[PDB]
């Protein structure tokens, strides 16, 4: 169902230009929509909220009072 | 598999192209009848790196009980056809 | 589209007692999505066959 | 239908250990007195098609200049069509 | 020296690493020429009968028919009572009997009394 | 394999063994080309530098230190070729050997397909109907008394002899029947 | 992680058992003590049949990407924004438990010092 | 070492006789003799006698006799949303309760 | 009943004034007739049962034996037309008479609505097959096994005659329906627990039960095809349906004197299963994984929970057809190799690949291979089991694991692998060993279909 190729015996092997030409538009569709999707969506991988520092809380928002009131 | 149903020729050639590469033996020398231990002058190593050699190039094993007593090129190569069933 | 789910209970074998033993079929998002997954490998397996067992 | 083309194998004269990782294999052999004699035999692992080499990272990045270029037609393009 | 290889009933000793081997004698080349020579008379027999064109069936084979014998029909006229013999036979033909009859007894006088004080819970318990 | 083994290895084939056995284990270790030429020249080296020695107790003494350090260091996954004893197609194609006295089976209208087959295939049967009759006599006239002592056979001596016990070497199935 | 240093390899009693948290009363902080606000009621969420994990405060969001989703089914991409505002209350419910988190923590810190306060002045 | 005479000399003849029988073992022009006896067009009739048939069957099966006893399929309920119409009643499902929308 | 009683009985003048040449012929056309007719038994009630007469009644426990009773012959004298070839008509009209016999006991037997009745017939199945054993035998061991199987059989059945009179004196009557009816409770006594011993002895020893099965490997490896066959599939299930029938005048004691059986039956199935994975004759590993299907049934019957009592009918009738087929497997072996040593023969699917497909499935079915009837009683009983105690569950599992681990293991020795070189006399299999095959296996998988056919009365 292919074509004829014969041995080479030592020598790299004889190679259709289909087979480059196809090989090389599948890696550079893989990179494409790599870079593609990283473009559009960077959160998926970075994230989209902060962080929050619950040392950077003051005291009043959790209710803490110094020590002598309750 | 698509391998070409290889012929006696094409043993003949790969096993003195082979040996012809094995720098320890002058290839205009060299014929297909000539003995390993006389008519080359090798040791018993020599004869067991050569059997290495055709092996990794017809990429199957010979047997030591075999492989110690093939002292000539066309024996190895009558070797190589009974073992595969080379018809010509 | 919607999420539609069924079971299909379509032939009813033996009966136990008060135990009921049917052909009953699951029809979920696990089904529905694993078969046409599983359809697609193996279809790409026996066209990768027809070349590697050819011998 | 099979493949039969009458192979004929290249010259054996050919193979040579020079400019090949061989040439330096035989030089640290001759640093303590011995030779190799199979190096000829394995000279065409380097000689053809063989002879260029690429890298682990370069393996991965094989098709990144087309795609890279098609990422940035088509990021430019959007940017004008969407500035309208 | 490098660390030393043990052998093992499921693991044995290489041939490689046997010192009998490297340890010759006349005696043991007599013995080797012997055993070869037994094997070779096998062998001949066996190939003499096997390429017969005349030949049309099974080739009798007595080794494998003494190894069936000794396995099936050897074994009671050779047995002798024996305190190695009937303490594993004991053992071996009896114990696991009560051990399992302890063991299904005791779980079931469990079940039995929790069924007694009804705290086992037995609902949706209809198929039995 | 087709070779008739023999009652004892002597010491050189000892040696040769584990000259082989070494360097397809340092072939196992040292994956590319040049380091396994460079290494199985440092490793022949070191076989040859006893290659002279004269006292037989000190070269029994040496190839077994040698193969205990072949065993400390013997690469336990080594490369098999695919068709040898531990290869990944060793025993593949077995299931496609039939023996060939299964087309005695078959029946007429299968052999009425392939008619020069079966022409063929009962000549060699008359051939080997009267070989057989030769090879017993030049068997048991060649044989010593006390039966054989090595399981090697000997080659036809006339002119119209074929060598014994020969039909099921020549009528071996294929190496890949199907 | 941090916290799990400082309970694993410091003081056990200095940090939570998130199995038994809070061990202290809400109303202790201030005295406003809000209510947490539901917008979407049994029968609806109910209807909606989501999931009993995500029948939590953010449901309402969750409503509206769900019916986003089911209106535009051959554009897949198109609603994002509904994802946005789901995904934004689940933070903001997290941020609320980590600052339960922390809240407890220094309610735990304050107790310790003033146990140990009180235990200065009664042996002095 | 190598091989002994008779050795060498068994092993020519044991070949020769091996290689006539693998030659021997070729097939002639007319060897299969095979006895001749009788008594989009291709996907089309695919499409019919292994699509078409088999799903005509299993629905006249299941509409017809296996929707015939009770609960042998059981469908989802599917979802409810606010503001959602109902085809069999009519009546519109009430909003939910304008919760405050900003970012 | 007599409907097929009647044309049971015809069939020995009808052997006896045949040619000498169509004795084949018209025993197997006639007796499949019979099993054809006999196949309307199956039409069984919810209520109680098929009473014909005083003499005989049905049951849907006494049907699929009956059938499955009836379907045995052709297939047996399918199998036996190959080695009786040399022999004289007399000698063939025999031995089919003998088979014939056979079939009207055990019909009769598994009617019977009198308890003495069952015992006669039950005791007089035992004449034939001692004949067909010790006369159409080949080895030198026949007549020792013969021996065996006599006197083991007797050594539980003569306490029983005597414990059945006994009831009949102190009940006034042995029918199975007044016994049914009037049944009490049996208190725990020492006169009582002999009469239970005296009452599951006999029935033990043919299942068999672990202990006393020492005859059966010699009995089924000794006899020829047909004796294999029929002590295989109908003569091992004559134990388990008198159990069924003789419990319920055995309550409540049965639940104290289970407990020996019940631990004998557990463990032996997983010791007999064991011992079929190092076993050098095919018969003998048939014969041992008989033991262990049989040890199962054990369990179920002593269990006597409705799931159980299911469990057990649908693997009795399951057994007997696979067994059969194994046996029948065998014999075709060894009718061309002539030795019975299993390692011997090897790689026989390179040479007979459609007999190896019969293989293949006669294992996948011995295997238990869901929805296989096999396995449908397998897992009823182990669920009664499971339900009976928890722990019961580690000892069936290991059970099926050997079980699986021995069929295949018997399958890769005989089909797989190299052929023998030295044997060159395998001939092509007959039709009628195909045939035999198919009508072996064809039942199984077309009763999955409706196994309320062969789950008994408490379906
Ligand atoms: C799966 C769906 C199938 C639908 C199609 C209908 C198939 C009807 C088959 C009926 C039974 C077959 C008769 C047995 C003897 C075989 C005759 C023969 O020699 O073949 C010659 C013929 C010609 O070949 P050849 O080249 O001349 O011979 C070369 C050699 O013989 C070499 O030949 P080979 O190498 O090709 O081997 C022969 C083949 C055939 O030999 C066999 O092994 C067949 C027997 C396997 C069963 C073993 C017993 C275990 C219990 C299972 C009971 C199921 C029965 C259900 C009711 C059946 C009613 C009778 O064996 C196999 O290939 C191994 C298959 C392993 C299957 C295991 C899975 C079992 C459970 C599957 C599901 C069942 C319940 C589904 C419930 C849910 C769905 C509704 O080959 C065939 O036609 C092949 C037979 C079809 C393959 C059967 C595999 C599945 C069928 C299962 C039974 C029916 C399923 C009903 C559900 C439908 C929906
Ligand atoms: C070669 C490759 C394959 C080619 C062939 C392809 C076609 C395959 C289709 C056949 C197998 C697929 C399974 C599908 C089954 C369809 C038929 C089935 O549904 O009918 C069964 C019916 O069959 C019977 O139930 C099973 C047959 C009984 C077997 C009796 C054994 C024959 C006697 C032989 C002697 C006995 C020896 C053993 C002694 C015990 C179950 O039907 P059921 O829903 O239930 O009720 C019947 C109809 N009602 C409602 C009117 C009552
Ligand atoms: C060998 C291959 C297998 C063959 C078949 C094996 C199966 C046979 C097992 C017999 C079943 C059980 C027999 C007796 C069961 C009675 C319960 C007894 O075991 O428990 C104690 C019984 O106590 C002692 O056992 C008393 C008898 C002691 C003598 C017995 C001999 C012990 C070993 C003999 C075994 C040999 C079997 C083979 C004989 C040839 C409880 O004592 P107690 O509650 O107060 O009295 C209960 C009985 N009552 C209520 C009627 C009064
Ligand atoms: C084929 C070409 C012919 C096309 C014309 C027929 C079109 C369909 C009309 C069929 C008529 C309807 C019908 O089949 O009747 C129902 C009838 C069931 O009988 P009932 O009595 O109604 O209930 C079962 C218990 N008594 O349905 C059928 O038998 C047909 C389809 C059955 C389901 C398919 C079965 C396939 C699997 C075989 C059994 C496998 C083993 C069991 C597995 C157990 C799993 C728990
Ligand atoms: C495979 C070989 C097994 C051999 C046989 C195993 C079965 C043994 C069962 C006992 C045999 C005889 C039992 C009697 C038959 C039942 C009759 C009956 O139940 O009547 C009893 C009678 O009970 C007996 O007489 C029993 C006596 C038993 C004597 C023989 C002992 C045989 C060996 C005993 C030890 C082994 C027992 C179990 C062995 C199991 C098989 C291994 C009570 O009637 P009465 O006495 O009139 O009323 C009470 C007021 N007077
Ligand atoms: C990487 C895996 C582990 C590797 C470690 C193994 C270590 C091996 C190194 C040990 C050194 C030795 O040679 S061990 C010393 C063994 N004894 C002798 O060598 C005495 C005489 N030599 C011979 O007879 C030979 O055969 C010879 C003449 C060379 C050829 O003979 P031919 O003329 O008949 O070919």
């Amino acid at each position: 169902g292919g074509v004829h190729i014969e041995p080479r015996y030592r020598q790299f092997p004889q190679l259709t230009r289909s087979q480059l030409i196809q090989a090389e538009f599948f890696s550079a569709t893989m990179w494409f929509w790599i870079l593609w999707r990283f473009w559009h969506d960077s959160d998926a991988v970075l994230g989209h909220f902060p962080y929050p520092d619950p040392s950077q809380w003051t005291d009043e928002e959790l209710g803490i009072l110094p020590d002598d009131e309750d | 598999s698509d391998a070409p149903p290889l012929t006696l020729e094409a043993i003949k050639d790969r096993v003195l192209y082979v040996l012809k590469l094995y720098d320890k033996i002058d290839p205009e020398k060299l014929s297909v009848n000539s003995h390993f231990m006389k008519d080359l002058g090798l040791d018993s190593l020599d004869q067991v790196e050569i059997i290495m050699a055709m092996e990794d190039e017809f990429g199957f094993e010979i047997p030591d009980i075999d492989a110690e007593k093939l002292m000539c090129p066309q024996e190895i190569v009558d070797y190589i056809a009974d073992k595969k069933d080379v018809y010509e | 589209h919607t999420g539609q789910e069924m079971i299909i209970s379509n032939w009813h074998w033996m009966t136990l007692q008060t135990v009921e033993l049917s052909l009953s079929f699951k029809m979920d998002y696990f089904s529905v999505m694993f078969i046409p997954v599983a359809l697609f490998v193996t279809w790409s397996i026996m066209e990768f066959s027809m070349w590697y067992m050819h011998s | 239908e099979h493949g039969h083309s009458k192979m004929e194998l290249p010259d054996y004269k050919q193979w040579k250990i020079e400019g090949t990782p061989l040439e330096t294999v035989q030089e640290k052999l001759a640093a303590r007195g011995l030779r190799d004699p199979w190096g000829r035999n394995e000279a065409w692992r380097y000689s053809g098609g063989f002879a260029n080499n690429v890298s682990f990272v370069g393996a991965l990045l094989k098709g990144f200049k087309w795609g890279f270029a098609a990422f940035v037609v088509a990021v430019g393009a959007e940017y004008y069509l969407e500035s309208q | 020296s490098f660390p030393k290889y043990k052998p093992s009933r499921l693991a044995t000793l290489p041939a490689t690493l046997d010192p009998a081997e490297y340890d010759i004698s006349p005696e043991t080349r007599k013995a080797q020429a012997e055993r070869l020579a037994i094997r070779s008379r096998l062998k001949r027999e066996y190939l003499l009968q096997y390429n017969d064109p005349n030949r049309l069936g099974v080739i009798e084979d007595p080794a494998l028919i003494r190894w069936t014998y000794a396995r099936s029909a050897n074994i009671y006229p050779n047995f002798r009572p024996t305190p190695k013999t009937s303490l594993l036979g004991a053992l071996f033909g009896i114990g696991p009997l009560f051990f399992w009859y302890y063991v299904f007894k005791t779980d079931r006088d469990k079940k039995e009394k929790l069924i007694q004080e009804g705290k086992l819970d037995q609902t949706f318990n209809i198929s039995y | 394999a087709f070779s008739a083994p023999a009652a004892y290895l002597t010491h050189q084939q000892k040696v040769l063994r584990l000259y082989k056995r070494a360097l397809r284990h340092l072939e196992s270790w040292c994956v590319h080309r040049d380091k396994y030429r460079y290494f199985a020249c440092l490793m022949r080296a070191r076989f040859d530098e006893h290659k002279n020695e004269k006292d037989m107790v000190k070269a029994t003494q040496l190839l077994r230190q040698a193969e205990e350090e072949f065993w400390y260091g013997q690469h336990p996954q080594p490369y098999i070729f695919p068709e040898s004893p531990g290869g990944t197609s060793y025993e593949r194609y077995e299931c496609y050997k039939v023996p060939e006295w299964c087309l005695d089976d078959w029946h007429p209208s299968e052999k009425a397909m392939y008619p020069d087959y079966f022409a063929k295939r009962e000549q060699w049967k008359r051939l080997r109907r009267e070989s057989w009759e030769r090879e017993v006599k030049q068997l048991q006239e060649e044989t010593p008394p006390g039966g054989p002592r090595t399981e090697a056979l000997p080659p036809a001596r006339k002119e119209g002899d074929l060598p014994p016990l020969w039909w099921h070497i020549v009528t071996r199935p294929r190496e890949r029947p199907m | 992680g941090a916290h799990l240093a400082r309970r694993y390899l410091g003081d056990a009693s200095k940090e939570p058992d998130p199995l038994r948290m809070p061990t202290f009363p809400p109303d202790y902080g201030f005295p406003e003590r809000k209510e947490r606000e539901m917008v979407a009621t049994q029968q609806e969420m109910n209807d909606a049949q989501l999931m009993l994990q995500q029948r939590d405060y953010c449901a309402h969001y969750l409503i509206q990407l769900l019916k986003c989703k089911r209106d535009s089914f051959p554009n897949f991409l198109a609603c994002k924004h509904e994802q946005h505002d789901w995904d934004y209350c689940e933070h903001l419910d997290y941020v609320k438990r980590m600052k339960e988190f922390e809240r407890e923590r220094r309610l735990l810190q304050r107790k310790k010092r003033r146990e140990q306060r009180e235990a200065e002045m009664a042996r002095g | 070492s190598g091989y002994t005479p008779d050795e060498k000399l068994r092993l020519q003849q044991l070949r020769e006789l091996r290689r006539r029988w693998l030659k021997d073992q070729e097939l002639s022009p007319r060897e299969p003799v095979l006895p001749p006896r009788r008594v989009t067009y291709r996907h089309s009739i695919f499409a019919v006698t292994h699509v078409l048939i088999p799903v005509w069957i299993i629905h006249y099966y299941l509409k017809y006799h296996v929707t015939a006893k009770p609960y042998t399929v059981v469908e989802r309920k599917p979802r409810i949303f606010p503001g959602d119409t109902i085809l069999e009643t009519g009546e519109v499902i009430p909003l939910m309760k304008e919760f405050p929308d900003q970012h | 009943m007599l409907k097929i009683i009647i044309p049971t009985t015809m069939l020995l003048p009808m052997t006896w004034m045949s040619k000498h040449n169509m004795i084949w012929i018209n025993a197997t056309v006639h007796s499949l007739l019979i099993s054809l007719i006999s196949l309307s038994l199956l039409n069984q009630l919810g209520e109680n049962s098929l009473n014909f007469s005083l003499t005989f009644f049905s049951d849907s426990l006494s049907a699929p034996l009956l059938v499955l009773t009836t379907w045995l012959l052709p297939l047996m004298l399918m199998a036996s037309q190959s080695h009786l070839s040399k022999e004289t008509t007399t000698r063939k009209k025999l031995y089919i008479t003998m088979l014939i016999l056979l079939q009207l006991f055990l019909i009769m037997t598994f009617t019977a609505t009198e308890l003495i009745l069952f015992y006669i017939l039950f005791e007089a199945t035992l004449v034939p097959t001692l004949i067909i054993i010790t006369r159409w035998g080949n080895q030198t061991e026949r007549l020792n096994a013969g021996l065996y199987f006599l006197f083991y059989t007797l050594a539980g059945s003569l306490p029983l005659l005597v414990a059945l009179v006994y009831i009949q004196n102190t009940t006034g009557s042995l029918n199975f329906l007044i016994i049914h009816y009037w049944s009490h409770p049996l208190s725990n006594s020492w006169s009582n627990i002999f009469m239970w011993l005296a009452c599951i002895m006999a029935f033990m020893v043919k299942m068999p039960l672990y202990g006393l099965h020492l005859w059966l490997p010699k009995a089924h490896v000794e006899a020829p095809i047909a004796g294999s066959m029929v002590l295989a599939a109908v003569l091992l299930k004559l134990g388990g349906y008198g159990m069924m029938r003789i419990t319920t005048i055995l309550n409540p004691l049965t639940n104290y004197m289970a407990y020996p059986f019940l631990m004998l039956s557990m463990w032996g199935m997983i010791m007999t299963s064991s011992i079929c994975l190092r076993q050098t004759d095919l018969k003998s590993l048939i014969a041992y994984s008989s033991v262990s299907h049989m040890a199962l049934v054990i369990v179920a019957i002593m269990i006597q929970t409705p799931w159980s009592f299911m469990g057990a009918t649908a693997l009795m009738i399951a057994h007997g057809l696979t067994s059969s087929m194994l046996f029948c497997l065998a014999n075709t072996n060894y009718e061309r190799v002539h030795s019975r040593t299993m390692i011997l023969a090897r790689g026989l699917q390179t040479l007979l690949p459609l007999m190896a497909t019969w293989w293949l499935v006669a294992s996948l079915t011995n295997l238990a291979l869901p929805p296989s009837i096999n396995l449908i009683g397998e897992l009823f009983i182990i669920t009664a089991s499971f339900s009976w105690s928890n722990i019961t569950i580690i000892l069936m599992g290991m059970n099926m694991m050997i079980t699986a681990l021995y069929s295949l293991y018997m399958l890769i020795t005989t089909q797989r692998g190299k052929y023998t070189h030295h044997i060159n006399n395998i001939k092509p299999s007959f039709t009628r060993e195909n045939a035999l095959m198919a009508l072996h296996i064809l039942p199984l998988l077309l009763l999955t279909l409706n196994p309320k056919m062969i789950l008994g009365p408490l379906y």
